[PDB]
């Protein structure tokens, strides 16, 4: 009996298949989150600066109140 | 670019396992000759080519 190297292909490994595809981001939907984070960013920040004004006037009031200084 | 060199050389080092199992040295081989092919493929290699290509 002769024994040589046997042939096997099975699945053929798929000859040239695309793996690159669009994922997560679509296009217009990313701008809704992108610019949406900006509008949420300013509104949250400016409310803190209005709360800073409560401290600001109260800080300068200490100088006016102190005349024996 | 640093990554694409090392990404492929892991795979490329697996390629010289085919060469070592088919001929003596790693890189250069006196394999292709005017009389066709010097030595036949071993039984282990033909299953490994399919396993690599997948």
């Amino acid at each position: 009996x002769x024994x040589x190297x046997x042939x096997x292909x099975x699945x053929x490994x798929x000859x040239x298949x695309x793996x690159x595809x669009x994922x997560x981001x679509x296009g217009y939907s990313m701008f809704a989150v992108g610019i949406g984070a900006l509008l949420f960013g300013y509104w949250s920040m400016m409310k803190w600066n209005r709360e800073r004004r409560r401290l600001q006037i109260e800080d300068f009031e200490a100088r006016i109140a102190l005349m024996p200084l | 670019a640093m990554t694409p060199f090392f990404w492929m050389f892991e795979e490329r080092e697996k390629m010289f396992e085919f060469y070592e199992r088919v001929s003596g040295a790693r890189m250069h081989a006196a394999y292709v000759r005017p009389g066709g092919v010097h030595q036949d493929l071993p039984l282990g290699l033909m299953d490994d080519i399919y396993e690599f290509s997948k």
